[PDB]
């Protein structure tokens, strides 16, 4: 009976704003708003995300649980956008994207009911946010001398891992601090630390090496080699055999003597290849390319020990390692060429038989790597996860003055609702009710710290409050009593960071409120 | 299947705000008609709030509770439909933060918003004015103000009129309050076309009923009415009846006797001398006959509430059985008998030259519902005031009121008891917004300075219709029943709080 | 109108939580019967039709699929059990499980998990120590070299279809860690065979290798099938005419130049032949073919070969006769052969055998195992994988406790005390945990039929009130001191079970919204 009017597409979907249609975006992104907004703080939860391929995930962080998911909703597809941008532009700080773009949004809508247009909430939000970058750069307490001392990273490291793998919190910062030193000169490169893992144990047992482990065996009887100083070693991308011909190349035979000359002919031709370079000091060639059949036997009498490695990701991490250099063709081991490896034997790890590539002093390395020892892959993993979180966290503090520091625990963040309602107030006109909402916004931060630490949050937060109005350190006690303070445990967010962030969450916020329509197709 | 948790207490508030979101466009003098497609098959172009939701159909629970809220809202007072819909909804809207956000139990929540309903009423019989319900002006002046945002505004003097002309002839005082029985008593009447003028408040009735046989009288001057239950043709034995006959001549016997009792019946009726005789049942060709030169005009057929209706305005109390037909049963108090034929239509009519008869004029079958309906909604407020002489500040403005002695309040009470009070104040304001929504001016900006204004300089100031600037009401007037006023907020309050019981939602029988 | 994730399930709530535990409990309950000397034992028919029958924990758990994220992981800390241990399997799942039930009372009452999970880590840390506290190292204390391996390649052999027949096995076992380098325990030497047919211990330890019996070609039947002392050519590739692999082209315009290159083939194939026979060995074997004129060849002077041999087979025939793989036939050098005790071709279970047995020179065993069936010689090598692994890591650590419950025990009995000390929820959780431990000597009771409640209420007095080795004489059912007793575990299990098994139970505890995708 009803009729139907002004189409001639093809079978769409047009949300048009003028039907309440921000609302309906508010609540798609409400929806998985909830469940970052339980993920964050040490007091954060995880989920289990079962992959559209089927594979189990558990993780604290965001960006990676949003990752995981099949979102489909136009503006959350755009919050999780942002949380993209976190996770690739900076590695941290990808959980607090989301809780305040989202909550931005939220004390949004109460704008929205007035009647504060679109564009006025939009520059009024910008306005708050331009201003709130200001403040960030000002309320800074501390900041790392960029010392880099080993023992200065585990004080910017640690807050990282907590609240993703608090517990072991320290086990962890300190071990991934003494992974980077080994490879920080004296007067950054994020990929210089390879990590391994490995089921048995706890990660109690968890270590640190001054190169990678492999898994593959040495090839030849070469099984593992000697325990004094030096070890000349030779990397290569050609394969050890007689090289081939790219446009065909077969053997041809006119006279049986080219024959049962040509039999043992490539015989020595293989030794004499091998030999020569066997002679420059060499003992350990690790193979990027194939190994030959020959080949690896006359290497088997001159004790090279061998190593196939194809990872040319692996290969090149690996030469940062002992010192040596990859070598195109074969034949020129230049004593320039050639690197010094301290340890190069085969270890087992939990019960299989593994490749190492150490140095216990001389002969620096540039890449290390952290083997994690767990008993729950799932586990293992994410705290791969954590040690990037932190990696992340220190290639950032480098060159441009990275080191600066601001209150963690979301004290800072409660100074900030104060110090952006300054401007709020205080800004004439209209927008003023933007920019004080853009505070509130901000109050997400503690707020869930100490949801999330079964802390009655009606208490924390007025506490919180008059606790900051010299001391802006208060922040919220993960464990008890009111609030805690932040100085009482050396515990920050650095700016950098959680600067990028309020950046990045104030542009996926705007965005969402700048689309006044929506438009679908059949998929 | 099932859906514990904020899950939840989330949709049903959604779903309540939404059901809002539908009519809100219905709430104000510029308000729009929502034309409606019934199963059954037409339609209804209304845009009076109750009788939209009535026509549609909905899922969720909550949705369901939110629209019969628009129901017995319209069975207390007739007017303030679509107001207490949006009220409804923007009370559970303006709960969701401090009711999960804050963390508050529902029980604090509620134990707040009970507390708030009633400081709130004050602030309602505080700024209301009492009204001389007898003041012809005054109710018309009344009455008109409820007939703004109506189709039937166009001659809106007009209806207020046939209201109040209405109201008061079937009232009844009574004491030993007032009893103002409009449904019973004031049977409309909508005749398709002529001018909306045409349409008067005849004091009777009007059947369209003929007359049983053709020369029969087409109008008593002074007519004496008769009216009674029982049918006027050979009855029959509530009993096993059997006639066995061989008798011969004794077929033309009992045949005969039907005539006989025709007969008798007949002459009981005549006894009182009488001219018009209203059965509700049948009248046997004989019986026609027998009244006829009987002297009287006769009408069969007619419903008991078309009847019990025709007694109130002939005095003539309905009788059953004719052999105790008493005298006082008189036609008395009863004007002419007019058969006016409209448009090959012959009508009869029972003025008087108790209960009166609306008989309304547009310009359509369709057109009038639109009318029945506006006027049901005047001729209701009207007997509000009959029944609560007491009147409340138009435009939005005791809305407004309530909104600040109780934002006052609340935030002078301390404790998170304060919270879901905050809100109760900060909800109410969204009826003088939608208002001047509805109008087309800021909405930010007009309350600001309404609720200032109002802050100190007077409560009766709300915001004008189709203008847009805030407007005090004691100027241009449109005070509405503070009847109205109760209810709306006193159920809408309590919509939010069963509502917000709900922690847990089940499917099956 | 708009959605946000097309229809894909996914779960959250304090519910959440608690359908995981539970979740898991299942799959832990399956294991509980496995326990203890009386353990009971599974028959697994996977989706497969492999039919299978075991007690190796890991093993069950690794044969019943399992989807359910949380109860998964009771799959996968069962895995590590096998590895960075080899024993114990069946157990750090019991304790696992068991601590997530011992939880549902706090998340229940309505206690944060945050609490829970911090309770339960102290607890660990705690019961960790303490077993390292009692981790009895010796030498010769009382206990010997041989007294340590064989005394714990037992008591976990106990339990296993392998049980009644148990010192023949164990002086198997514990001869077959020594078999190779005490210097680096590599289990891939100890390659294990198992043939078709005879009694579950008519099984044959070889001192030197063993290997199948690849030698498919004609004129075998020849070649001495037995030699005392011969000399071994482990040599790796290749002894056919044409070539079994790679080729070339031959292009001739004269008619003598064919007949030529045909002579060359040949006298090439001939030489490299004879090559071998100048080695003078008397076994010639390569993971490559010996084509039919090759073995007929050897055949005709009396010396024996074998072509194809198994890859992960040439290596320990290497370790045991000493030998040296060779890929051509030039540079032979005499220091590459090898030679052994005794070499005989057996009919062992209807298949014939190659083996050199008879080697004081290996550092590579090799052991044939038999049954009546194919499933239970695929329990025994699978029950003597849990002994062999536990005598090697009980070789690099002499450090030992005794269970049969005690350890588990007492390491409660510290905790329980301990908690005395905290008081609060703390103490609930760490004193859970000290309960918790006691489903261990709980099921292995329950397991053979002791009275369960009061053999374990007997221990708790006796134990924490002195006797820290008080566990249960599976003999006279009632305690004693399993140390006595000489019912001896490596410490290495314990401390990784009680470390690995909380991992699982707090990874389930920190899981609050669990998001099944569908597709
Ligand atoms: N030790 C802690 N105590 C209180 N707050 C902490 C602690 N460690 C980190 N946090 C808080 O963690 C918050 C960020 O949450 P996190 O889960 O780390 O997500 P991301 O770091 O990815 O934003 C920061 O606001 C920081 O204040
Ligand atoms: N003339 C008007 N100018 C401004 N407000 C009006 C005017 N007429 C009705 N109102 C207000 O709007 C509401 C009545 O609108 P209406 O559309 O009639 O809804 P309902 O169906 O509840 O009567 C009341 O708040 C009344 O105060
Ligand atoms: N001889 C025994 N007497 C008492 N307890 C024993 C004895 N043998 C093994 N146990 C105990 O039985 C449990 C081992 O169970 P088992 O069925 O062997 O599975 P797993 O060893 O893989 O856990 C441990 O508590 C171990 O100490
Ligand atoms: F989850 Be975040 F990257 F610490
Ligand atoms: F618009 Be209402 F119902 F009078
Ligand atoms: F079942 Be266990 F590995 F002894
Ligand atoms: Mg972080
Ligand atoms: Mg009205
Ligand atoms: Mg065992």
């Amino acid at each position: 009976q009803n009729p139907n009017a002004g189409l001639f597409k093809q079978g769409y979907n047009s949300y048009s704003n003028a039907d309440g249609q921000i609302i309906k975006s508010i609540a798609a992104i409400r929806e998985l708003h909830q469940m970052c907004l339980t993920s964050m703080g040490p007091c954060g939860r995880n989920k289990i995300i079962v992959n559209h391929l089927g594979k189990i995930i558990i993780t604290n962080d965001a960006a990676t649980m949003l990752r995981e998911l099949d979102i489909v909703h136009p503006a959350v597809k755009v919050l999780v956008m942002a949380t993209e941008q976190q996770k690739i532009d900076m590695g941290d700080g990808t959980n607090l994207v989301m809780i305040l773009a989202g909550e931005l949004l939220n004390v949004s809508e109460k704008l929205i009911s007035m009647g504060l247009s679109a564009v006025e909430i939009i520059q009024g939000y910008n306005m708050a946010r331009k201003f709130t970058l200001k403040e960030l750069d000002e309320m800074v307490v501390g900041e790392i001398t960029d010392k880099n001392d080993k023992n200065e990273l585990l004080k910017m490291i640690k807050p990282v891992i907590s609240s993703k793998k608090y517990g072991s919190e320290d086990i962890l910062s300190e071990l991934v601090s003494e992974a980077v030193s080994h490879v920080l000169p004296v007067a950054f490169n994020v990929d210089s630390i390879r990590v391994v893992k490995i089921m048995g144990g706890s990660l109690s047992n968890s270590t640190v090496i001054k190169g990678m482990v492999f898994n593959r065996e040495p090839e030849g009887h070469v099984k593992s080699l000697s325990e004094d100083k030096k070890h000349k070693v030779a990397v290569f991308t050609c394969p050890l055999d007689i090289a081939n011909t790219e446009t065909k190349g077969t053997v041809l035979l006119h006279n049986a003597q080219e024959m049962l000359d040509f039999s043992k002919g490539e015989e020595k031709q293989i030794d004499a290849m091998m030999k020569e370079i066997a002679d420059m000091g060499v003992e350990c060639i690790v193979a990027g390319a194939g190994v030959g059949e020959l080949a690896l036997h006359y290497l088997n009498r001159y004790g090279i020990l061998v190593l196939k490695v194809p990872s040319k990701f692996e290969l090149r991490r690996l030469c940062r390692v002992c010192g040596a250099t990859p070598l195109p063709r074969l034949g020129a081991p230049t004593p320039e060429e050639l690197g010094l490896v301290e340890t190069v034997k085969t270890m087992e790890i939990g019960g299989d038989r593994v490749t190492v590539f150490k140095q216990e002093q001389g002969e620096i390395s540039r890449t290390s790597t952290i083997i994690l020892r767990g008993a729950t892959q799932n586990n293992l993993d994410d705290i791969e996860r954590a040690i990037d979180d932190g990696v992340a966290a220190v290639k950032g503090l480098m060159k441009p003055s990275g080191g600066k520091l601001l209150p963690g625990a979301g004290a800072t963040e409660i100074e900030l609702i104060s110090r952006i309602t300054k401007y709020g107030e205080r800004t004439p006109g209209l927008l003023q009710l933007a920019i004080k909402q853009f505070a509130v916004a901000f109050e997400v931060v503690p707020r869930t710290l100490a949801e999330t630490a079964g802390l009655d949050v009606n208490e924390v937060l007025p506490n919180l409050y008059a606790a900051h109005n010299d001391h802006l350190y208060k922040g919220v006690d993960i464990d008890d009593e009111g609030v805690k303070d932040i100085r009482e445990e050396n515990i920050y967010d650095m700016l950098a960071t959680k600067k990028f962030a309020i950046n990045v969450a104030t542009e996926a916020a705007t965005t969402v409120l700048s689309i006044d329509q929506i438009i679908m197709a059949k998929k | 299947e099932r859906t514990t948790g904020r899950q939840a207490q989330i949709s049903n508030i959604t779903a309540a705000k939404a059901v809002a979101d539908v009519i809100r466009t219905c709430l104000g003098p510029k308000a729009m008609l929502k034309m409606l497609l019934d199963p059954m098959g037409g339609l209804v172009l209304t845009n009076d709030g109750h009788a939209i939701l009535r026509e549609i159909d909905v899922a969720h629970p909550a949705a369901k509770s939110m629209l019969e809220l628009s129901r017995t809202q319209d069975e207390e007072v007739g007017d303030g439909t679509t107001t207490v819909i949006i009220l409804a909804g923007e009370i559970l809207a303006q709960c969701a933060p401090y009711l999960i956000e804050k963390n508050i139990h529902p029980v604090i929540i509620i134990q707040a918003l009970k507390k708030a309903l009633t400081d709130a009423l004050e602030v309602i019989k505080q700024v209301s004015k009492p009204v001389d319900v007898e003041n012809d002006a005054a109710m018309k002046k009344l009455i008109q103000a409820s007939i703004g945002t109506k189709y039937v505004i166009h001659w809106s003097e007009k209806m207020c009129e046939l209201a109040l002309d209405a109201v008061k002839t079937v009232r009844k005082d009574l004491g030993q309050n007032f009893e103002i029985d409009i449904k019973r008593y004031v049977r409309v009447e909508k005749i398709p076309g002529g001018d909306v003028l045409d349409s008067r408040v005849l004091k009777g009735v009007l059947l369209n009923k003929d007359v049983v046989h053709p020369k029969m009288s087409r109008h008593i001057e002074n007519p004496r009415v008769v009216l009674l239950d029982c049918p006027l043709e050979y009855k029959k034995g509530e009993s096993q009846t059997n006639i066995e006959i061989e008798k011969e001549e004794d077929w033309n016997r009992i045949l005969q006797i039907e005539e006989e009792q025709v007969q008798l019946m007949c002459e009981q009726i005549l006894a009182v001398r009488p001219t018009l005789v209203i059965t509700e049942k049948g009248v046997s060709d004989l019986a026609q006959h027998y009244l006829l030169k009987g002297g009287c005009s006769v009408l069969r057929r007619v419903k008991k509430s078309d009847n019990n209706r025709i007694a109130r305005v002939t005095g003539a109390t309905i009788v059953n059985r004719v052999e105790d037909l008493k005298e006082s049963d008189v036609g008395t108090n009863c004007g002419l008998f007019k058969v006016e034929m409209i448009g090959d239509e012959y009508f009869s009519f029972l003025d008087n030259c108790k209960a009166c008869t609306i008989m309304l004029r547009g310009g359509s079958k369709d057109i009038l519902n639109e009318i029945d309906r506006n006027l049901q909604d005047a001729m209701a407020v009207a007997r509000n005031v009959m029944l609560s002489p007491s009147l409340s500040p138009g435009g939005g403005a005791t809305e407004m009121a309530v909104s600040v002695k109780l934002a006052e309040k609340a935030k002078q009470l301390e404790g998170i008891q304060q919270w879901p009070y905050q809100a109760v104040a900060d909800a109410m304001e969204c009826i003088p917004r939608t208002l001047i929504q509805n109008a087309g001016g800021d909405p930010i900006r007009l309350l600001s300075q309404l609720r200032a204004k109002h802050a100190q300089g007077n409560f009766t100031t709300g915001i004008d219709g189709d203008k847009g600037k805030i407007v005090d009401m004691v100027s241009y007037g449109i005070w509405e029943p503070e009847v109205i006023k109760q209810q709306s907020v006193k159920t809408a309050i309590e919509s939010a709080c069963l509502l917000l019981r709900v922690d847990d939602i089940v499917s099956g029988v | 109108i708009v959605v946000l994730k097309e229809g894909t399930d996914a779960s959250q709530g304090k519910g959440q939580i608690i359908s995981n535990i539970n979740a898991c409990v299942a799959v832990q309950e399956a294991l509980k019967p496995t326990l203890g000397p009386l353990g009971s034992d599974i028959l697994i028919v996977t989706s497969n039709q492999k039919t299978t029958i075991s007690n190796d924990g890991a093993t069950i758990l690794k044969l019943l699929d399992v989807v359910h994220p949380a109860a998964k992981t009771l799959v996968d800390i069962s895995r590590a059990q096998d590895a960075e241990v080899g024993d114990g399997t069946t157990s750090v799942t019991i304790l696992a499980g068991e601590l997530m039930k011992e939880a549902k009372p706090f998340l229940e009452e309505g206690i944060s998990s945050h609490l829970i999970m911090k309770g339960y880590r102290k607890a660990v840390s705690l019961a960790v120590e303490k077993i390292n506290e009692l981790a009895v190292d010796i030498t010769s204390e009382k206990s010997s070299g041989r007294e340590l391996l064989e005394r714990c390649a037992r008591t976990a052999m106990s339990s296993k279809l392998i049980h009644n027949n148990a010192d023949f096995f164990v002086k198997m076992c514990v001869d077959a860690v020594l078999s190779l380098d005490r210097n680096d325990l590599d289990d891939k030497l100890i390659g294990i065979k198992k043939i078709p047919g005879g009694a579950m211990e008519e099984s044959l330890f070889i001192n030197g290798v063993a290997f199948k019996k690849t030698f498919s070609y004609a004129g075998f039947e020849q070649q001495p099938k037995k030699f005392n002392n011969p000399k071994i050519l482990s040599l790796n590739v290749e002894l056919e005419l044409k070539a079994e692999k790679d080729n070339a082209e031959v292009r001739v315009e004269h008619v003598e130049d064919y007949q030529a290159i045909v002579d060359a083939e040949w006298q090439l194939i001939f030489e490299k032949l004879r090559q071998v026979e100048e080695t003078g060995a008397n076994i010639v074997l390569s993971k490559l073919p010996i084509g039919d004129l090759a073995t007929q060849f050897f055949a005709d002077r009396n010396i024996f070969c074998a072509g194809r041999v198994s890859a992960d087979d040439m290596n320990r025939v290497i370790q045991a006769v000493g030998g040296s793989i060779q890929s051509t036939t030039s540079d032979i050098k005499p220091e590459h052969l090898g030679t052994c005790a005794l070499f005989e071709e057996m009919q062992i279970g209807s298949e014939r055998y190659n083996l050199f047995q008879g080697c004081p020179q290996a550092k590579t065993c090799t052991l044939l195992l038999r049954g009546g069936a194919e499933q239970v010689i695929a329990e025994v090598e699978r029950s003597l994988h849990d002994a062999i692994m536990i005598v090697k890591r009980a070789l690099q650590n002499k450090l030992i406790v005794a269970g049969g419950g005690a350890t588990e025990m007492e390491v409660s009995k510290c905790l329980r005390d301990y908690s005395k000390t905290i008081a609060g929820k703390q103490q609930m959780i760490i004193n859970a945990f000290a309960k918790a431990l006691e489903v261990i000597p709980r099921q292995l009771c329950e397991n053979a039929g002791f009275d369960a409640i009061e053999i374990l209420n007997k221990l708790r007095l006796a134990h924490s009130k002195g006797e820290k080795w008080y566990g249960v004489v599976f003999e006279t059912e009632n305690i004693g001191d399993n140390f006595a007793k000489f019912v001896w575990e490596p410490a290495l299990v314990k401390i990784n079970a009680l470390n690995s098994a909380t991992e699982a139970t707090n990874l389930i505890l920190s899981v609050d919204e669990t998001i099944t995708n569908k597709g």
